[PDB]
Formats: C-alpha cells, structure tokens, sequence
C-alpha cells in the first residue's frame, strides 16, 4: 500500500524524528504512547505509510535510528515518546566518530553495516510494497555524512527500482560548524548522486533566516529550527497520506522535475507569520503564492533571482480552487517570465489536498527548481580546493584507508554538476 | 605515511600470491602469517588450517603466530576475538602494523609460500 | 562507556589533579569521602563503580617524594582514592631528568604499567587517557616524558592529551627549567597527540586582576586549570546540543602532526562585585576571549594570526549569537588571517552550566566559554626557550649531571636541532602565498 | 494410548526435569501437588501419555531420574516438586563417576543396571501401548554421557519396534567443561547412531547467545537455559498431547526427515522477545517464520547458511491457517531455494495445532535437517585425535577395561557420518 | 555418604589441620567443643555422630614430639578430638629420615595403621583419604611417606591426596632439607595419585604485598593453605550447580601417571582497606589468578606453558562471566599453548560463599576462586633440588647418619636418578611437534 520506511544518520540527522514524528502522529491524529485518538475518519485510508500496524493499537513508527555515538541517542529514549519507536530498531555505536568522514564512512560504519542491513531487510519484506527510502542525515559531520552513505550504496545495490529520496542540510555559507565540513560535504555529494536521485539542501544559516526575518524571534533553538523543516517532510506527504482531489506522489514528484539525472531543488512553506502578525492577515491563495516567490521563504542560501526557474510543483491543502491558484500563478509567471526556462512553457505542476493542518485554513508546501544550486557548490568548491592546496587535514583521511586521488575525484563529480548548471543558467 | 586500500591489497596480492577479494579475509588471516614466513623462513605452515571459515574454529589459527612472536619478540597484544569476526576496525591496523615491519627486515628475496606448502593442497 | 583515565606525575601532576577531582566530585555530586549524593550515564562516567556505592576516581599518582602525596590521606580525600592506585616512590632526585629519566624514576615504571593496566580492563569504551605532569618539574618532566613512550609504543592510535605547565618568561620556580624541562619536548614531541601549556606569571596576571586578590597561591591556579579539563571532558561526560567527543579536538587542531600546541582561553573569570553591575552576555565574553587580559600563556597572540580554533560553551546558550559573535571577530582587525582554512572554527554546545566551588573567590556564572587557539605566534615562547638554553649550553653547566646520571650530551646536541624544525614549522605555516 | 516413558541421566541430565515436567504440568493444567486444576475440558484426551493416572487423582509422572552420585538427586528432592515423582523410581549411586566415559559407561552403571532394567519393564507392561523412550543426557560427562546408553543398548535390545528418541547437548565450540568431553563425545555418538533413531544436539554456548543475543539479559543461569530449551520437549509433542486439525507424531516425524538410517537435525523456537520488547511487535505467523529463519534462533553451533536443508517440519500451536503458512513458507524458500535440497522438491512439513501456551497467542516449534551437522564432528573429530596423538588421559579408560582400538573405531564411526554429509553437501 | 579422612603427620601436618578444622567447625556452625550450633547432608559431612550431639572431627594426628600435640588439650579445642585418634609419641628422632622411616617413627604404625582401619569401619562412602605433612619436617617427610606406601598397599584403587610443602628456593627451616625431603618423592611418587606442593616464602611474599602485614606468622599461612582444603573437600559438602568430586581430579590432570604436581592459586585474597575502593567481580579475580601476585609457589609458571587447569568457584557465579574470562584467557599472550588438550579446563561451581574467620586481617567476600595448574614449568624447583641436592651428595655429608639409622646409599644412588626422569617427564612433554 505504497509506503516508506525511514532511515537517520547522525546527531541532528536523529533530532529530526521528533519533530518529523510528533507531527506526523498529531497530522494523523495520534498520540505519545501509539494508541489511536483521531477525530475524522478521513486520517485513515493511507495511514499504512509511515506505520507498521501493531497488536493492540500500537501503530509503530517504521523508523531506524542511527547513529555512532550515544551521547544523544538515549537523550530521545529517556526523554519523553519512549514508547514509540521499538528498540529492536535502536542501534547505535559507543567509539566516537570525530565527524571524519571516512572514519565515519568507510570503517566504523562498517562495524556497524552487518546489524543494520539485518534491522531493514526484515522491515523491507514485511512491508507490502514499498514506495521508498528516506534519508536524513547532515553534510557536514561525519556519521550522519558518512555512514549513511555507505549505507545508502548497500540498499541502492539490493533495491534498484525502489525510489530513494534524501533529506540533508548544508554547510553555512557563514555559519560553519566544523572545518572539515568542507570535505564531507564534497564526499557525500559523492554518494548521492551517484546513487540516490533527489536531496534538498537546507541552510540553518538560512533557516535561522526565517525567524529572523519573518516570525521575528531573536533567539529560536534547534527544537524551533526543526519544527520549522518538519512540516516540508509532512507536506511532500500532505498530498498522499489522506485523500484529496488530484494529488501524485514523490516518484511522480520526481520524474516531472528535472530533464536529466541531476535532481536538486528547494523547499518553502506557505503561510508563515508570527505571533501578533497572526490575525492581522486575510490567509488565501494570493497570501500563499508570495510567501512561495522571495528567496526570503525559501531554504537554499542561493538566489533565484541570480538563478531561473527548471520546474516547480505546488502542494496545497486545504480548501482551494485551481482557478485561485491558476489567475495567480499566471499573475505571477508573467512579470517574472525571464525567470522561468524557456526550453519548457508550462513547468508548472499543481496539486491540491483536502484537509488542513492545525489551526490554519490554508497551507501549501514550495518545490520550485534552480539553476543557481552551483552557487552552493562554486561556494563549496573553492571552499574546498583551497583546504586541498596544502592538504589540509589529509592525515584523518589517508591515515585511515583512502587514496588522497579518491578524494581529487569527487572535486571533478561537483565541476560535472556545474558544468551543466553552466549551461541552462543562460543557454537555449 | 600511511597508505590506503588502493595500494595495500595489490601489495599484500603481490608477496603473498593469492587471490585477495577484500581486506577483510584477513579477517581470518591466511595473509598475515604470509608476512613473516617472508623473513623468517622456519614458520611450520602445517600447523594452520586452510578453509576454515568457522570463526569458533579458527581461534586455533590466531595462536601459532604467538610462537612466531615468541622466538622474534615484537611485544604487541593480539586479541583474536574481534580480529576473528572478519570485520575492520582491528584488521587494517593490524596490517597497517605489519608493514611498520615492513622497514628494515627484508633480505629482499622471495618466498613463494604459493610453492611452500604444497599449491595449498 | 566513553571512558578515559588521567594520570598524574609531578608535583604539579599532584596538586592540580587536587582541584580537578574537586571538580569532578562536585561535578556529580559525589560527596568527598566517596561515598556520594547527601545524568543517566553521567552517574558512572569517570569512575569504576563497585556494589558498595563509593566509586574510585579513575586517576593514578606518580611521584618520587613521599611527602606531597602523604598529604592526600592526611587531607580530607582520605577515602577517595585506594592505596594501589595512589603508587608514591621512596626516595627521590629530582629536577634531574636524566636519572629521573634513566636511573631512579625507572625503577617505579615496571609497578606503574601493572596499574595502567588493570584500569584499561575495565573501562570498555577506552579514549585514550589523559597526562599531567610540568616542565617546572624535574620528575614530572622526567618519568612523564618516560610514561609517554612506552603507553603510546604500547596503545598505539589511542588518544594522548596532555595539560602542561612551562616556565614563565619572567619567573622560573628553578635554574634546571632550561634543561630538565626543554628536552622533554623530544619524547612527547612524537608521543603526544595534542598538547597544552600554560603558564603561572600569566594566570598570576589574571589574579591580580580579574580575581583582584594580592596575595594567591598554586591552589587558586590549580582551581583555574582545572575548569578548562571539565569544559574539555566532561562536556561529552553531559548530553549537550552539539557533542564535542575527545578524538574531534585532535583531529580540528592540527593540519600537521607537529603543530599540536594550541592556546587555552577561559572566560569569564569574574571576581565577586564584578559579576554584580554587570550582564555577561555570550558575546560579552566572547569579545573578551579574545582580548589579551584573559589570556592563558603570556605570549603575543594578538600579533600573530589564528590558524584554527574549536570553542566549548557550557549553560544556556544559543548558535544564533554565536553567530551573532563569531561574524564579529571575523570583521575585526584584531585577527587578520588564516589562509589554509577560510573557516578556522569548531563549535561545540553543552548544557551543563559552569559550576561554582564555594571557597574561593570566583563568582558563579550562567554561561561559559572555553577557548583552544592555533596561532602564528606561539613559539615565542619556545624561542624564549632558544634564547635561554642555548645560552646555558653555551658554557657547559653540569653536563656531569646529565652524565653523571647515565646520558651523553647527544641530546642535547639534539636539543635545539628539533626546536629549531619548530621555529621552521611556524615559519613554514607563516608562508602565505601562492 | 500411545503413551511414553522417561529416562534421565546425569546431573544436568536430571536438571531438565523441572523445566520439563513443570511446564507439561502446567501444559496439561497440573500442579505441584499433582492433583488436577485445569481450565477446558481440552487438556485431558491425551493426558494419559506422560501420566500413569493414580489413586486420588495424583497422576504420577511416569520418569526414572537416574545418577551415579547423590550430589544434585537430592536437590530436587529435598526442593519444591518433591512429590510429584514415586520415589521408587529415584534409584542414584554413591560411588563419583569422575565424568569418565567406560567408567559411568562399562562399569558402575554396571553396578546398578540391575536395578534400572526391573524398574523400566514393570513400568513398560503396566503402560497400554508404548510410543517410545526419551533420554535426556549428556554428551560431554561421564554419567549421562556413559550409563543411559548401556542403558539403552538393553532396551533397543528389548523393544525393536518401540522408537528410541533422544535428547542430548552438546560439547562447546569454546565454552567446554571439560578435557575428555571429546572423548565423551565420540563414545557417546557411538551408541546414539547405532542403536536409537534420533538425537538432537544443544549447545550451551549458543543457548547462551540466545539470551545474549535475543532477550538481552548479561547474567541468566541455568534454571533460565532449561527453561527455554524445556519448551521444545513441549513442542515436538505440542502437536500430540492435545487436539488440533492435523497433527502427527514423532515417528511420523522420523520417517518423513531422513531418507537414511543417519538422524540428527536442528531444534528452534518462535516466537521469542525480551522483557520490554514483548507489546512492540504484531505477534503472527510472519514474525513466526523469520525466527524460523536465523541461525540465531537455532541451537547448533553450525551454520545453516554452511549448510543445506534437507527436510523441514514445522509445529504451530494458536489460532493459524495454513495459507498464512503458505504464502510465508513460499516467500522464503525461493530467496533461499539453493539452501534447499534438490533431491526432494518440497520438503517441507506442515502441522498445526490448536491452544496457545500461557500468555502468547501464538507458538512454532523448529525441526529443520542440514548438511552442516559435520561442523560439529569436523570440530569434534580434530578435537578427538589430536588427544590420541599422545594417548591423552589414556590410562583412566584402559585402566578400567576398554582396548585402545576399540576408541579407535568410533573415529571411523564419526568419520563414516561424515563421508555422507561430504556428499549431500554439494552432490546431486 | 561420599566421606573421607585427613591424617596429619609432622609439626606442619598438626598446625596445618589447626586452621583446616577451624575453618570446617566455621563452614557448618559447629561450637568449638565439638557441641555445635550455637545442609541437609551436610550437618554430617566430615563427621561421625554420635547420639550426644557433638561429633569426631575425621581426622587423625601423628606426631613423635608431645610438644605440639599437647598444646591442644591445652589450647580452646580440648573436646574437639578424642585421646585415641590423637596418636602420639613418647620420644623423637626428628630431621631423620631412615630412622623415622626405619627405626624410630615405625614403632608407632601398628599403633596408626589400626586407627585408620576403625575410621574406615564408619565411613561406608569412602572417597579414598587426605595426607598432610611437609617435606622440611623429617618425620613428617619420614613416617609420611612410610604412611601412604601401605596404606596403598592397602586399599589398592582407593584415593590419595596430599597437600605438601617443600622448602624455600631462598629461606630453608634446616639444612636437611636436600637430604630428608627430597627422597621422600620416591615413595610418595608411586603411592600419592595426585599431590600438591606449596611454598612459604612465595606465601610470605603474599603476606607482604596482598597481607600487607610486615611481621606475619605461621598461622596466617596455616589460615591461608586452609582455604584451598575445603575449596577443594566441601565443594562436593555442599550443593552446588557442577558439583565437583574428588575423583574428577585425578583423572582431569594427569595425562600420564607420573605428572600429578600441579600449582595452586587461590583468589581473592584482599586485606581490609583494600575490599574497599574495590569491586572484585569474578573476571576480575581470574586477570589476578594468571597474574604471578597471588601466585602460590615461588616459581615461573608465565615462562612455562600450562597444560590442563581445574578450576572450582565459590559463591555467586555465573558461568557467562566465566566463558566471558575465559576466553579471554586462551586469547591472551600470557599464556601460549597446550598441544595435548585444545581446551585444557575443568570448570565447577558451587553455591557457598567464602567463609571469613574472624580473628585474621583477611576480608570477607561474595565470590571466590581456586585453581590447580598443570604447566611446563614447575619442575624447576625440582631442577633447584638437583642443583642442591647433588652438591650435598658430591660430599657425601652425614651419610653416616643415614646409614647409622639403618639404611645404605643406595637410594641416594636412586634419589636423584627418579629425580632426572622427572626432569626427563617435563621435557617429554615439552615436545610439542608431529
Ligand atoms: N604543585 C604545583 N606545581 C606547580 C604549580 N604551578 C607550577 N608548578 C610547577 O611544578 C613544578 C613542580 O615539580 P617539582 O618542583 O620538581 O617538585 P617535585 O616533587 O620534585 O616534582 P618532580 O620533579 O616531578 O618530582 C614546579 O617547578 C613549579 O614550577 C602548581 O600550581 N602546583
Ligand atoms: N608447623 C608448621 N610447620 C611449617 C609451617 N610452614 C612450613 N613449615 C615447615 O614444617 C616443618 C616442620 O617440621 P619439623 O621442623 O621437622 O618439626 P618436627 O616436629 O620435627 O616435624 P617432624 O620432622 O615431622 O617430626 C619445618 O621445616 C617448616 O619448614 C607451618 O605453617 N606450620
Ligand atoms: N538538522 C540539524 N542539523 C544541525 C543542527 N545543528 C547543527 N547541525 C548540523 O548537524 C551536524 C551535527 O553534527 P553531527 O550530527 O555530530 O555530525 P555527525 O558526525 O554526522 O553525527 C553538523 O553538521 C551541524 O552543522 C540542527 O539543529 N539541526
Ligand atoms: N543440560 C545442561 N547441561 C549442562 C548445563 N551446564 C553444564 N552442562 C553440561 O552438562 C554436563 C554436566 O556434567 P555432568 O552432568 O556431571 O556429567 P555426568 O557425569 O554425565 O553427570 C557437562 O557436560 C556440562 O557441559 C546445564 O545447565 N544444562
């Protein structure tokens, strides 16, 4: 019945379940110890997605949590929603990683690689058809960079028409976290496209952004930073997992998207406002499509402006027409129009879902596509060759299994993405 | 320094002649006891097993280098039972380690090992 | 389980592990008999529990005086330590390396690696361990040079990080910290991971100011340094927000595996009616660590320019004004340059706020800051160290007495030859172009 | 009414009674005191086959607990349980065993035979209709290793239709208890494969993974290891001692498993969880079959993934179709369908029967066979003649009345086993 | 019901049983006078009962001085025997082997031989019997070895235990100890079916380090080799979960006849400050029990490779952390190989746990450890005996006063003859090849 089962990586590549699975439970009604409290019978028909049905109620969330070290992996089992996730699918290792990418890639992982294809072959059968994969994880550690990489080359090498879509968050253009978090962002952008077809890229930086510039909070935390990024993850399921009037899924969210094997593009939500801004606002369609034009609203610390629009698909829920959206879209497709491609008229793609979230008539979830996501890797590139001219920091890599050319070559993987982002920023 | 997988295992298929897949079969072995008969020349290669691929089995074959590192006295702890389970983390700096040996103790002629204990019959 | 064990030769090794464990009992809430309590995992974090409830600090006492170390079991920690553990030596010659070195201190070694090695059969999750000893020292200096490497010949890729202690630019505590203290700097040049050293005239300096007390003593110092060892270790003994384990500093300090001697910058320090008519704020402490006035090693930090640097926050902070900070001291003119890293920072959160010894004069904070700088700069202090030594080297003064106690002087033709690739290595990484 | 009698030997021999017969008491509704409380008028139609009934209800189990030293026979005695079993049938020696094979073997059992065959012949006529004998021992003592089989070379010289079964354990991989174990192990298989059919093989070392592996517990104790392996002398007659839809026997399960005279194959349990890993589940036929699957949930330290499936029996108890078996069975054997043997297409057993066991709605029983059994004796029988090299401990069996060659037999013995499984492994 | 009984010869054989009777009137509640309590088979163990309530310790003494014997009647034990089973002797000729072989110590064996038959007219399960002396006593080596070759004679199959003590490799107890012990190995050779041998100066080193006590005596070694008896004898008094018989010995340590000298190492054995600040779980005892620190016999059996080792457990015990100890045992370098066992183990467990006597500095416990070590290595005090005891000989030194008691040098000419195919044994078993 169409449905996914769910892999993290990585401390912050776990904290994300929280905010993902409380909110997942709350849209399909449904509380902290699993049993059912749903109000409508519509939050039902597709409930089987993101949950494994249990004796008694329990509706176990299909999920593996994984990670290296477990410094925070008791801190959401001690904490509160213990009682959801079955510990069978808990695995964790004790020896740190160093967010070192081949340490946390090539040889702790595999210490761990033999119990976690076990943990999701099992999970795999059991399930009735699978529709795919989600990783989240970071770009910028090491064990959500690296292990879930080498874990994600295993499953692409069993299931290769199962559909596999990542989640990852970017490197700060100024924010940084690490200063090898060059280097693993290269080498996971290795993995991924080779493997994998689609990721998005998120910028805390960016992410701290939004509160700064629209829900105006001096100081939000990472449980607000994730609360945010959450919903996206409900809202590329708000089309499928209860009925509507048209909606299509992430495999046909995929094919319709890019004319090639390169699959990166943006995220944003609609409405968005903050506290006293809540009632001062008439919430609509024309309110919904401004918040998804400004680089403001969206994720990805590039510009579209400086960028031009591949392809874009809308998620609404709610109650909305398409005329609504259609006199708008076309309001705003025209005085914009040398921002869209030309080698498509149209790349436009709608779709409308039923039923609201909690307390706002309207929402609608941004997937528009870029020319300007080499700006994040002319940023990274240089970012990177720069700590290679000196080899910098090369004996935590070669001093643990990998040839130092291995790591030159992914450099030319990110000049062979570029080199066609060359192209269609001005071409045709 | 120190060197990868690239060059290590087309170097461990060169002085030891086999057909090494992975590093991990060192794992159970068959390749580092192929390090010292290489220098040493007196190590009784019927005393190991050659298929063995039964780790509860194979701990007889971690043992016979502690006669070999007795009679040479290279003073590193060996602990077999996460080195039997065919898995790294141990492994790589085993082999890492043997070719800390690999500086000074070579007479530079070969050992065909392959010839020594009978085409592995 | 994440664990790691400190040891503790000299006697400097003795008294600043006397305000560590201090900290590490109150840290806990361990009462100081050892018997405690009048997280979840931070219960049994640096101590091996037994079924009686008191708990053996994982620590071993390396000295060859009985007289510091007869202090402890007089002192109120009577019951802390177990007397295996605490391995004293009978007779002593001290501040002489070389039979610290290759005669006397030898003769303990073989009773000391028996007790390394039945705390590594316990602790399953192994880190490394921890070193403390001083340059200032003869024996410190001398066996804990000598305890390096052989734990190192023997451990092989485990974690070595050692908190050191020079002598001053202007106030030695002995003539021999010329000699008996920049030889040692060869063994644990390639034994030790990473480095720290830190220097008294410099957080005497902070004293008279910052603590505005006259008249301190070692034991107010031994309190200053061992806050830096919490904000390092026990940060990943607490389930903060962004983890700092031990193996990230030595892989997000050095490019090269000589270059290991960073900075040590704590902040705030802050005397009694200071923290009152005043607000320190994360960013009120961030610009003052990197101003000199809280300031570790008495060196130039601010002439050379900063090559990396991983931050440690304790207490309630945000990465919004980190980043509030950090783009601040990027603008500033008071840094200038790296050129290998356009980044040059690590950042790391823990929630546990900086605790507060009643007895002396410091003042409880909210938020915390600790700070490990590579710069540009930092072998002055070693060029101090070339100034002096070869000057004494220069007349030949109790060669004998290196000697006489079983060495030749090839080291120490050595001697300089190795600090002399530092100053090049400084210089190396001060060229900057193309 | 095709009724069993009991035989015990050694001390651990004796120690599986309680984790038998309290359970088959609680099994058939029966308590300490032997007097009857049971729930459904169920539990009674084939009650008749471990019980002699009695006088006033007290239904005696018809078991003769047998020892050569009245260390542990006592223990049970002066316990709990001390009146479920007639004391005539306790008969124990004085004299120590000193776990020497010819010596419980050839000579002191010979001491006290006489008195075992007297006892088990007026038990025998008094039964209506024997089905068989079980004998629970050891490999590796001297006890149980050595007396039960001159015990039962008497009556398989007695009773040549009557079915000889037997249960034993194993010699450890690495946790063994003592040196001649080997040669316990060899002397002991010597009359397992000449005079009774079957004989099943138990590690403790993988009994003890399995609380490791499984359950998690760090410290269980033996009063735990016999708990859970009592369950299978449960299961294998699960399908017998009570109604159900279709079930057979135990010499309908020996004839179905091996086209040879050469019988032994592995034993499992499903299903099985931990103390808080008990609710988290969906407890059903495809979580029964996956731990119908592993060598983790076998008992044999060999691999079965070494090894190839012979023939495969299966024992459900619970509310179960067949279909749920079918489509199951069928969705593992075509992964695995070079793990089959291709002598036999559809090697298959099913039988199903009716109650659950206390608190789980379901229950399976694991009989599959395996070319891998040889990784025992190939680890037993270089483990044997490496202590003959040298005539190892020779003098505490030739000093008692045993010739040397004849020790030298039973190597050709384990070794004419082995020349078949060298076939069945890779032939045909 | 599975019994047997302990003779004592020689002034250690009399102090020996002075701390094994206390320890077993400990380990069954039995008052001191015999008139007890103050399981279920075991209220009669070791014990012929009489109606009266108090009961016969199973023993026996032998002894030609009146000196040590009477101090019991004198000392708090006065009721506990009874003057028929307490043999003694009028007059001595101690330190002399062939006169209290030959001449003076055989006068009492009429006297002996018939107290040891009314004993055995009691004990229906019989399990053979238990020898005490010493090889620095003459008579004890003397009538000892005169005691076991009839005894043998005697009762054929049955049992022969001995727990022995031989004289130091560097403090004797008198000169004769080349001479008036080791022949004694030629009788006790062929008539004890296995034996042990313990040493004072290694358990002196004990009493230093593990006792800590400067100045012990006999009694705390008498306390400390009693523990190892009842290890061993009221393992099978008790019901335990492998129980452990006698019998189970003989056969699971000797490949061949001639090679029943095992170690004995007995674990832990703590002092009274150092059971705190200290968990003693059982891996933690079994890394001591291979350590050479609780080492019962002042040899190297690290050099040596071990051949086949019993080991029995008291107290709380799970063989999970046994197999967990174990097999980091066989994985470790310090012990190489057997070639002739790939297992080389016997493993018991019995349920009681560690009785602690009151008056000695020792510390009480919840688990224990006793091991029996077959290796090749422990004939080297044998090899300090023919480096001795040929040296005596090439003088040929009181041969008179061998000769004078009645006996010609013949067996001197076969001491050490017996001695070299011992020798001649352990390197037949030191071939390890195909
Ligand atoms: N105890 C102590 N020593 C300090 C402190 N600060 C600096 N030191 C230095 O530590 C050195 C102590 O070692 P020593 O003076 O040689 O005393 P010691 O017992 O002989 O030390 P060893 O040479 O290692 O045996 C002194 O030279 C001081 O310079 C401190 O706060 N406490
Ligand atoms: N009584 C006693 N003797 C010990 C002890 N430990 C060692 N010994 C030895 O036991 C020997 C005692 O026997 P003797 O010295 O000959 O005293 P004795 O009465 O003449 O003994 P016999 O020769 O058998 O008559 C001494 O040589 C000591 O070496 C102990 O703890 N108690
Ligand atoms: N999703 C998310 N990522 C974060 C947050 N805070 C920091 N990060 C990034 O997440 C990563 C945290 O590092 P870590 O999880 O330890 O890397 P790991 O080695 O893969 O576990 C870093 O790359 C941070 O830049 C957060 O709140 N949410
Ligand atoms: N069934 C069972 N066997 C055990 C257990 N513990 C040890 N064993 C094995 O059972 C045997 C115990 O020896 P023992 O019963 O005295 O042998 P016996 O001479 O035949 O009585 C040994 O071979 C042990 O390996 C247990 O808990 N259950």
């Amino acid at each position: 019945m169409r449905e996914i089962v769910h892999i993290q990586a990585g401390q912050c590549g776990n904290q994300v379940g929280a905010a993902f699975w409380s909110t997942i439970a709350d849209e399909h009604g449904l509380d902290s110890a699993g049993i059912y409290h749903g109000t409508s019978e519509a939050q039902h028909e597709r409930l089987n997605v993101y949950f494994n049905e249990a004796a008694g109620g329990k509706y176990v969330p299909r999920a593996v949590l994984v990670d290296l070290e477990p410094g925070t992996m008791d801190a959401v089992k001690s904490g509160k929603f213990g009682n959801l996730f079955r510990p069978d699918n808990i695995i964790y290792g004790q020896s740190g990683a160093g967010n070192i990418w081949a340490k946390g890639h090539y040889t702790e992982g595999a210490e761990l690689a033999d119990a976690v294809l076990d943990v999701v072959r099992r999970e795999a059968e059991a399930c009735d058809a699978l529709q795919g994969f989600q990783l989240t994880h970071s770009l910028g550690g090491g064990t959500g960079s690296g292990m879930g990489t080498l874990l994600l080359s295993k499953i692409r090498e069993e299931y290769p028409d199962r559909m596999m879509a990542t989640f990852s968050v970017a490197p700060a253009p100024k924010s940084s976290d690490t200063v090898v978090e060059p280097y693993n962002a290269t080498l996971s952008m290795h993995q991924l496209v080779e493997n994998s077809d689609e990721t998005f890229c998120i910028d805390n930086e960016a992410l701290s952004s939004i509160f700064a510039n629209t829900l105006k909070i001096k100081s939000p935390s990472y449980d607000d930073l994730n609360h945010l990024v959450s919903a996206v993850m409900a809202g590329v399921t708000t089309s499928f997992r209860f009925p509507g009037e048209l909606n299509s899924d992430l495999r046909k969210l995929a094919v319709n998207m890019v004319p090639f094997p390169r699959h990166f593009f943006m995220v944003g939500f609609a409405p968005l406002a903050a506290i006293g801004s809540s009632s001062f606002q008439a919430v609509s369609v024309p309110e919904l499509t401004q918040q998804m034009f400004d680089a403001n609203n969206m994720m990805v610390a590039a510009d579209p402006r400086h960028g031009r629009y591949l392809t874009v698909a809308a998620l609404f829920r709610g109650k909305v027409s398409m005329k609504e959206v259609d006199e708008q879209i076309r309001s705003v497709q025209t005085k914009n129009s040398a921002y869209f491609v030309e080698w498509i008229p149209d790349n436009v793609l709608k779709a409308v879902c039923s039923v609201p979230p909690k307390d706002l008539k309207m929402s609608a979830t941004f997937i528009g596509n870029s020319t300007s996501i080499q700006e994040i890797f002319r940023r990274l590139g240089d970012q990177f060759s720069a700590m290679f001219r000196r080899k910098a920091f090369l004996h935590w890599y070669t001093g643990e299994g990998m040839d130092e050319m291995e790591f030159t070559e992914a450099e030319s993987n990110m000049n062979d993405l570029v080199s066609e982002y060359q192209q269609y920023q001005e071409a045709g | 320094m120190s060197e990868s997988r690239q060059e290590l295992l087309a170097w461990i298929n060169q002085v030891t002649s086999l057909g090494l897949t992975r590093i991990e079969d060192c794992g159970k072995g068959y390749a580092m006891i192929q390090i010292f008969d290489s220098i040493y020349q007196d190590i009784p290669l019927k005393k190991v097993n050659f298929e063995c691929n039964n780790e509860y089995q194979y701990i007889n074959n971690w043992k016979v280098l502690q006669q070999v590192f007795l009679k040479k006295g290279i003073d590193k702890v060996v602990d077999p039972e996460r080195l039997s389970r065919c898995k790294m983390q141990d492994n790589l700096e085993f082999v890492q380690w043997a070719k800390r040996f690999w500086d000074q103790y070579y007479p530079g002629g070969d050992y065909d090992a392959l010839a020594r204990r009978g085409n592995r019959g | 389980m994440r664990e790691v064990i400190s040891v503790h030769v000299g006697q400097a090794g003795v008294q600043i592990g006397n305000a560590c464990w201090e900290l590490y009992c109150l840290e806990h809430g361990i009462g100081p008999d050892g018997f405690p309590t009048e997280l979840n995992d931070g219960f049994g974090t640096f101590f091996s529990e037994t079924g009686q409830g008191k708990f053996v600090p994982r620590s071993i006492y390396v000295d060859l005086e009985p007289n510091v170390i007869d202090q402890v079991r007089t002192g109120p920690y009577k019951d802390l330590f177990h007397p295996e553990q605490m391995v004293t030596g009978k007779e002593d010659a001290s501040n002489n390396y070389a039979r610290g070195h290759y005669t006397v201190g030898k003769e303990m070694i073989d009773s000391v690696l028996e007790r390394i090695r039945r705390m590594a059969d316990n602790c399953s999750g192994l880190q490394g361990f921890l070193v403390f000893h001083s340059f200032g020292g003869g024996t410190g200096s001398g066996l804990g040079a000598l305890l390096l490497e052989r734990l190192n010949m023997e451990y092989g890729k485990k974690s070595n990080l050692q908190f050191s202690v020079y002598p001053a630019p202007q106030v030695s505590t002995s003539v021999v910290e010329p000699y008996n203290s920049v030889l040692t700097t060869h063994a644990t040049l390639d034994n030790s991971d990473c480095t720290f050293m830190v220097d008294n005239e410099a957080c005497y300096d902070i004293c008279r100011r910052n603590l505005d007390i006259e008249r301190p003593t070692y034991e107010n110092l031994n309190r200053l340094i061992a806050q830096v060892v919490s904000s390092i270790t026990a940060s990943l003994r607490f389930a903060g927000s962004l983890n700092v384990d031990l193996n990230e500093f030595q892989t997000n300090l050095v490019p090269y595996p000589r270059i290991h001697f960073p900075l040590v910058t704590y902040s705030p320090i802050v005397s009694a009616a200071k923290a009152f008519h005043e607000s320190n704020s994360v960013q009120e402490i961030t610009n003052q660590c990197f101003e000199p006035y809280n300031q570790m090693v008495k060196c130039d930090p601010r002439t050379g320019r900063y090559m990396a640097t991983c931050l440690l926050y304790r207490g309630d902070v945000i990465p919004r004004d980190v980043q509030a900070a950090v783009t601040s001291i990027k603008s500033r003119r008071t840094i200038q340059f790296v050129d290998w890293c356009p980044t040059g920072f690590k950042i790391g959160i823990c929630y546990e706020p900086p605790q507060h010894v009643p007895g002396s004069g410091i003042a409880k904070v909210n938020r915390a800051v600790c700070m490990l700088s590579n710069t540009t700069s930092i072998a002055e202090a070693w060029s101090r160290l070339d100034h002096k030594f070869d000057l004494m080297y220069s007349k030949r003064a109790f060669v004998h007495w290196y000697v006489g106690e079983g060495m030749e002087e090839g080291e120490f033709s050595e001697a300089r030859e190795d600090l002399a690739a530092l100053e090049r290595d400084y210089e190396e990484v001060g060229q900057d172009s193309m």
